[PDB]
C-alpha cells in the first residue's frame, strides 16, 4: 500500500523522495499534540509547489491536517509564480526544487516572491555558490538563480528567479575519495535600504579572523538600494571556501539582525566558516543531504564520497533511514587507510533512477 | 543640426561636461554638485 | 544657456567597429561581476556600452566627442538602464577619475601611453583592464626581455601589471580602414603596488635604454651621465667625479652586469642593479 | 621570485625621497 | 560499536545511536557551537593549516614540485579513437564495481548489490 | 492538469 | 526655569515670570539641570564647567581644565551618576559624581569635533554628533560603536531619542529634518521644514511627536506618524536659540535673540 512517516521531520524530503522514487506515501501525526496541530501554512505552500511543478500527482490533507497521502505524478515543470508566505524565505522552497529541476519534461522556470533569507533557510548566496555547484558537478550544466529583488524580513518583498536549463538523464556517478584543498576563500556581502558602510564594516570583522591564513580572500560587497531593494531594511553575509582543482565548495551564511554589530556578525561568519572545513572532507554537512540524494539516484553503479566523522550527526542517520525506507537503498561506510585523519567513504549503489518524463 | 543635439544634452540630467581646466559643470554652465562656530553660532 | 558654455569647453569638430565578435568578445573576457562598476573609455555609438550596462551595477562612460555622447544619450533615453550611467564629456587625463573595478576602452590611440600608467598609478586600480591598442603598441607591451621589442615601456609596465594578448582585429574590421593594424590586450594591475619608487625605477631604466642593444657599462659612460648622477650623489651627502666613476666601475663589476644589454634583462637583473647602487650611495631618481 | 622578494624586501633598508633629485630627464641637457 | 549496523536498526534511537559509537533537515542551517567558545577555538588557524594551500635548495622543491601539481597539473593527464575512450571509462567504471565487491562481505554485498545474475534462487 | 490537492479541513 | 547666556546664569520661576536667582558665570554654551532641582551646570566656551546649587546661590567647583576646547554640548544620564561631555576637543569625556565633585572616568576618541550629545531616555546607547556630516550611535554600558547616520548634507545640529528609543530625529544645517530607524540605521523619512538652518527638535514625551526651532524664527509641530506639520505657530521676529520640553510635556520654552522667552502651553 503506502509508505508511512510520523511527524513533520523532514517533510520536504520525504515528499522529494516519493515525486523522485514515485513510490506513493502517507505523513500522519504531524503536531498532533501541539496546540494548533497539522501542517503549518508554508508547509501547505510547499505542497502546492509540488503540485503545480508535476502532473497526475494526487495529494490529500486530512480534515484535522494531521495526515497527508502523496501519490506522486510526473515531473513536468514548466513556468509558473510561486508566492511565498512570510512564514518562510524563498530558500525554503528554491531548495527542494533543486532535487527536481534538472529531471523534468520541460525546463523549471519559477519566479519566487516573498522574503529572501532568514536565520534557519538557505539563503541566495547559499543556494548560488553552495549548492548549485554541487549540482555542476553531479552534471547539471547549465543551472542559474537570478535575483531580481532583495527582500529581508519582516516585509521582505524580493524576488528571485529559477532557471535550470539542463535536462539529463541520471547523475553522473561521483568519485571523490581525498581531501580537496581549499584555493581561495571568496563570498558576498549584502545589505538593503542601509548605507554601504554596514557592509564594509562585516568584511573587515570576516578579514580578521582570515587574515592568518595562507590564502588568498576577497569578499564582494553588494549593496542593494533603490526599488530593488525591497521594503525592508536588512543585512548578511556569506562566505564560501573555493577549491579550484576540482570546483568543490564550502559555505556558510548568517544573517543580522537589529541590535547587531555587523564586524561581530564578519567574525562569526569568518569565524564559522573555519568551523565547516574542519568537519567536512569532501563536502560541507549543509551540502552533504544534496550529495546523498543524487548519489542513491544515480545509475547502477558505486560512486564513492568522503565524508568526515563529525559529519555523521544525528540529521545524517534520520536522512539515511528515510532514504531506505524509500528506495531500499543502503549507504556502506568504511574507514579510509590513512591514519593521519579519521574519514571514510561512504559506497552507495544507485538505484538505476531515469528520467522518462523528458522528450527525446 | 548642432543646435538639435545641444539641447538633447541639455534635456539629458546624467551628462557631467568637463572643462579645460577639469572641473565638472552641468549643460547649462553650472558647476553640478565648515566652521563649528558659524554652523552652531 | 546650454550653447553658451559647450561652445566655451568645445569646438565642435574616428574609424568606426562594423565586427559584432570582437564587441562581443572583448564584453565576455572582461568578466564582468554583476557587483562590479565599470569605466568605459570611448562608448562611440554605445554597442559596448549597452552591454556593459546589462550585467553592470553601474556604467560611467567618458567620451571626447560631444556627438557620440548625445547618440549614447538617445540610444539609453527611457531605458532600465537609465539610472545606471554616467557620461562625463571632456577630457579625463586631467580630472581625478572615481572608483572602478574594471575598464573597457575602445580607447584612443592618442591617449593610449598615458592612458595605460592612469590606471596603473589610480589609487587602488582596476583589477582587471580590457584595452584595445594597435599592435606595434601592443607588443612592445606584451615584449618579453630579450626581445625585438623589448623597451622601457615593456620594462616599465611590466613592473607594475602583466599584460596579456586577447585577440587580433585586422584593419578591415573598422572603417574607414585605419593605415595600422589592431589588438585587444588584458591588463591586470598588481595588488599590492609592488614597494618600490616610481621615479627610482624609471631613472635606472632610462638611463640604461638609451641604447638598449649597447651594453650597460657604456650606457653609464656619457659625460651628461655622470654629471647628473655626480650632482644625485651631491644630494646624498648633502643631507667628486672620479669617486663616483669608481663607485660606478665597483658596482657593474660585482653584480657581473656591466657586460651585457639592457634589451637582454629581466626585471630581477634591473633590481640587483638598483640595489648595488643605493648601497654605495647612488640614487637615480 | 625569491630572489626577488630578498631583494625589493631589502630595497626598504635603502630608500630616500626624490624631490631634490634631478631625474634622468635631463640627461639630453649636456 | 561499528557505525554501519547501527544506522539500520530502527529500534535504537538516533541520539541513542550517537553516543554508543562515540535534530531536523528543516533547519537548512547546521548545528553550531556558541560563537564565544568558537572564537577561542579558532584563535590559531591550526589544526586546519592542510586543507589550504645545499641542503634547503632541495627542500624548496618537493614543496614547489607538488604545488605545480595541485596548481595546473589536471590539464596534462592516450586512446586512438574516441570510442575507445568511452569503452575505457566504462570498463573503468566496471573495474572499480568489482573491486568495492570483491572488498566488501558476502552478506553485506548481497544487501547492497543484490542477489547477481548467475545466482540460483 | 490532473490531480490536485483535496482539502476536506472544516 | 533655567536660562543661560554669555556671562549670566538666570533662573525663572514660571508662575511669577521673574527671576528668583541670579548666577554669575562665564559665556555658558550649555546648560543642563539635575534631576530634583538641586543643581544646574554650564559649559563655557573658555574650557570652563560651572556647577551651581540653588540653595547655596553659588558655584560649587570649577574645573578649568576640563575641555582644553569648548565643551559645545552636555548631558547626563537617566541615573545621573555620569555625566556626558561633547566638545570642539574631538574627545568625549565622561564625569562621574563622586561625594560632591566630580572625577574623569573614561574618555572616547573622535575624528572631529562634537557638536552635541543625547542620552537615550532608556540610557542603553549613546548618540554623538560630529563634523564630518556624519551621526555615531555608542553603545552606553559597553561604550562599543553600535551603528552610524549618514548621508547628511551639512552637520546635524541636534539629536533627540524618543521614549521608545526606537527612533532618532537629526536636525541639520542643511533644512531638513530626518527621522533614523536605529535597529538598522534607516532614514523613515526627510522632510524640508524651515527656510535656514534647524537648531533643536525635541520629542514631545511620551509623544513621537516634536517640536523643531530654526534661525528663520519659525517654530513649528510636527506629527510622528503623520510626518507633517501639526501646527505652524510664529512669535519671534529673530532666531530661536534654543527649546526645551517639560517632563510632563505641559509646557514648553524658546529664546530668541530678541531676547525674549516665551511659554507655549497646550489648551
Amino acid at each position: 500500500k503506502y509508505t508511512t512517516f510520523q511527524g513533520s521531520q523532514n517533510f520536504r524530503l520525504r515528499i522529494v523522495l516519493a515525486t523522485l522514487s514515485g513510490k506513493p506515501i502517507k505523513i500522519e501525526k504531524i503536531r498532533s499534540g501541539d496546540l494548533n496541530p497539522g501542517l503549518k501554512d508554508y508547509e501547505v505552500s510547499f505542497l502546492r509547489l509540488i503540485e503545480s511543478v508535476t502532473n497526475g500527482s494526487v495529494i490529500e490533507i486530512s480534515y484535522t491536517g494531521t495526515t497527508v497521502i502523496y501519490r506522486p505524478g510526473i515531473i513536468v515543470g514548466g513556468a509558473s509564480t510561486h508566492i511565498c508566505p512570510s512564514s518562510k524565505p524563498v530558500g525554503y522552497f528554491v531548495e527542494p526544487m533543486l532535487y527536481l529541476a534538472p529531471f523534468s519534461k520541460k525546463k523549471f522556470s519559477i519566479l519566487f516572491k516573498g522574503i529572501t533569507a532568514s536565520h534557519n533557510d538557505a539563503g541566495i548566496e547559499a543556494i548560488k555558490w553552495g549548492l548549485m555547484p554541487v549540482m555542476e558537478k553531479f552534471g547539471v550544466r547549465e543551472c542559474a538563480l537570478h535575483t531580481l529583488k532583495r527582500g529581508s524580513p519582516p516585509l521582505g518583498g524580493g524576488e528571485v528567479h529559477l532557471v535550470v536549463d539542463s535536462l539529463i538523464a541520471q547523475p553522473i556517478t561521483m568519485h571523490e575519495i581525498d581531501r580537496p584543498i581549499i584555493s581561495s576563500i571568496t563570498g558576498v556581502a549584502y545589505s538593503t535600504r542601509v548605507s554601504p558602510s554596514l557592509v564594509n564594516r562585516m568584511i573587515d570583522g570576516a578579514k580578521k579572523v582570515l587574515k592568518n591564513l595562507q590564502c588568498e580572500v576577497n569578499i564582494t560587497a553588494d549593496v542593494w538600494r533603490g526599488e530593488n531593494s525591497g521594503k525592508s531594511p536588512g543585512w548578511g553575509i556569506t562566505l564560501v571556501a573555493q577549491s579550484k582543482q576540482k570546483g568543490w565548495s564550502y559555505f556558510a551564511e548568517d544573517i543580522g539582525d537589529a541590535g547587531s554589530i555587523p564586524e561581530e556578525l564578519g567574525e562569526k561568519v569568518a569565524c564559522q566558516l573555519l568551523e565547516e572545513i574542519s568537519k567536512s572532507a569532501a563536502v560541507g554537512r549543509n551540502q552533504l543531504p544534496l550529495a546523498i540524494v543524487y548519489m542513491v539516484i544515480g545509475k547502477e553503479d558505486i560512486g564513492r564520497l568522503r565524508i568526515n566523522k563529525e559529519q555523521i550527526d544525528e540529521r545524517f542517520i534520520i536522512l539515511l533511514r528515510d532514504i531506505k525506507k524509500i528506495f531500499n537503498t543502503e549507504v556502506f561506510l568504511k574507514p579510509v587507510d590513512e591514519a593521519d585523519n579519521e574519514d571514510m567513504i561512504a559506497t552507495i549503489k544507485g538505484i538505476g533512477f531515469t528520467n522518462t518524463s523528458k522528450k527525446i | 543640426k548642432r543646435n538639435d543635439v545641444v539641447d538633447t544634452l541639455s534635456k539629458a540630467k546624467n551628462i557631467t561636461v568637463i572643462n579645460q581646466k577639469g572641473e565638472k559643470k552641468d549643460v547649462s554652465g553650472k558647476t553640478k554638485k565648515p566652521d563649528s562656530t558659524n554652523i552652531k553660532l | 544657456s546650454a550653447e553658451k558654455h559647450l561652445s566655451s569647453v568645445f569646438k565642435f569638430n574616428q574609424h568606426i567597429l562594423k565586427n559584432p565578435l570582437v564587441a562581443q568578445g572583448i564584453v565576455d573576457k572582461a568578466q564582468i561581476r554583476p557587483s562590479d562598476v565599470v569605466l568605459e573609455v570611448g562608448p562611440g555609438t554605445g554597442n559596448l556600452t549597452v552591454r556593459i550596462l546589462e550585467q553592470a551595477k553601474n556604467v560611467v562612460a567618458v567620451e571626447m566627442d560631444p556627438r557620440m555622447a548625445a547618440e549614447l544619450t538617445k540610444r539609453v533615453r527611457g531605458t532600465p538602464v537609465e539610472k545606471k550611467l554616467e557620461i562625463m564629456l571632456g577630457d579625463f587625463m586631467k580630472t581625478e577619475l572615481p572608483y572602478f573595478d574594471i575598464c573597457i576602452s575602445n580607447t584612443p590611440y592618442q591617449i593610449s601611453s598615458p592612458l595605460v600608467f592612469k590606471l596603473i598609478n589610480q589609487p587602488r586600480p582596476p583589477r582587471v583592464s580590457i584595452l584595445m591598442f594597435q599592435r606595434e603598441f601592443a607588443l612592445r607591451l606584451l615584449a618579453r626581455p630579450g626581445d625585438s621589442l623589448y623597451c622601457r615601456l615593456s620594462a616599465n609596465v611590466q613592473m607594475w601589471a602583466n599584460v596579456t594578448h586577447i585577440m587580433k582585429v585586422g584593419k578591415n574590421n573598422f572603417r574607414p580602414p585605419p593605415q595600422v593594424e589592431s589588438s585587444v590586450v588584458r591588463l591586470e594591475i598588481k595588488n599590492p603596488r609592488p614597494q618600490v619608487d616610481y621615479n627610482e625605477w624609471d631613472g635606472l631604466l632610462r638611463i640604461v635604454f638609451v641604447r638598449k642593444n649597447r651594453t650597460i657599462s657604456a650606457g653609464f659612460k656619457s659625460t651628461t651621465v655622470m654629471d647628473i648622477l655626480e650632482k644625485n650623489y651631491k644630494t646624498f651627502l648633502a643631507m667628486m667625479h672620479d669617486v663616483v666613476k669608481e663607485k660606478i666601475d665597483t658596482v657593474l663589476k660585482e653584480t657581473d652586469l656591466g657586460d651585457k644589454r639592457a634589451g637582454k634583462c629581466d626585471q630581477n637583473d634591473f633590481l640587483r642593479l638598483l640595489y648595488a647602487f643605493h648601497q654605495v650611495g647612488i640614487h637615480f631618481s | 621570485r625569491e630572489e626577488r622578494k630578498t631583494i625589493i624586501g631589502k630595497l626598504q633598508d635603502y630608500k630616500i625621497d626624490t624631490s631634490l633629485l634631478t631625474s634622468s630627464k635631463r640627461l639630453g641637457e649636456g | 560499536w561499528n557505525i554501519g549496523k547501527l544506522i539500520y536498526m530502527d529500534n535504537i534511537s538516533p541520539e541513542e545511536c550517537i553516543r554508543r559509537w562515540r535534530v531536523d533537515l528543516e533547519k537548512f542551517v547546521p548545528y553550531f557551537d556558541t560563537f564565544e567558545k568558537l572564537a577561542k577555538k579558532w584563535k590559531s588557524v591550526d589544526a586546519i593549516k592542510e586543507r589550504f594551500l645545499r641542503e634547503m635548495n632541495a627542500a624548496k622543491k618537493e614543496k614547489l614540485r607538488a604545488q605545480f601539481e595541485i596548481e595546473e597539473g589536471e590539464n596534462f593527464k592516450e586512446y586512438d579513437t574516441w570510442y575507445e575512450l568511452q569503452k575505457a571509462k566504462i570498463s573503468k567504471q566496471l573495474e572499480i564495481n568489482n573491486i568495492e565487491y570483491q572488498e566488501m562481505t558476502p552478506e553485506q554485498r548481497q544487501r547492497i548489490e543484490g542477489f547477481k545474475a548467475g545466482s540460483y534462487v | 492538469k490532473r490531480g490536485g490537492v483535496i482539502d476536506k479541513r472544516f | 526655569l533655567a536660562t543661560a547666556s554669555n556671562g549670566s546664569l538666570k533662573i525663572w520661576n514660571i508662575k511669577t515670570h521673574k527671576c528668583i536667582r541670579t548666577f554669575e558665570c562665564g559665556y555658558a554654551l550649555t546648560c543642563k539641570f539635575l534631576p530634583g532641582g538641586l543643581l544646574v551646570i554650564l559649559g563655557t566656551r573658555n574650557g570652563e564647567l560651572q556647577l551651581f546649587d540653588l540653595a547655596s546661590s553659588s558655584l560649587l567647583d570649577t574645573i578649568e581644565d576640563a575641555h582644553d576646547a569648548a565643551i559645545w554640548s552636555l548631558d547626563l544620564t537617566s541615573d545621573g551618576k555620569r555625566l556626558v561631555t561633547g566638545s570642539a576637543d574631538k574627545t568625549v569625556k565622561f564625569w562621574d559624581f563622586k561625594v560632591l565633585k566630580l572625577h574623569h572616568d573614561t574618555t572616547l576618541e573622535l575624528t572631529d569635533d562634537i557638536l552635541c550629545v543625547r542620552v537615550s531616555p532608556d540610557d542603553r546607547y549613546l548618540a554623538i554628533s560630529l563634523l564630518d556630516n556624519t551621526v555615531k550611535v555608542f553603545f552606553l554600558d559597553s561604550m562599543k560603536f553600535y551603528l552610524s547616520l549618514y548621508g547628511h548634507k551639512l552637520p546635524v545640529l541636534s539629536i533627540d531619542i524618543s521614549f521608545d528609543s526606537k527612533m532618532i530625529i537629526t536636525s541639520s544645517a542643511d533644512k531638513n529634518i530626518k527621522i533614523w530607524g536605529l535597529d538598522f540605521g534607516d532614514c523613515h523619512k526627510s522632510l524640508f521644514a524651515h527656510q535656514d538652518s534647524i537648531m533643536n527638535v525635541k520629542f514631545l514625551p511620551q509623544s513621537h511627536n516634536f517640536f523643531s526651532c530654526s534661525k528663520d524664527a519659525v517654530v513649528k509641530y510636527w506629527d510622528g506618524e503623520k510626518f507633517e506639520c501639526i501646527q505652524k505657530l510664529y512669535a519671534h521676529q529673530s532666531e530661536v536659540w534654543a527649546l526645551a520640553v517639560a517632563t510632563d510635556g505641559g509646557f514648553v520654552v524658546s529664546s530668541s535673540h530678541d531676547h525674549s522667552i516665551r511659554i507655549w502651553e497646550e489648551t
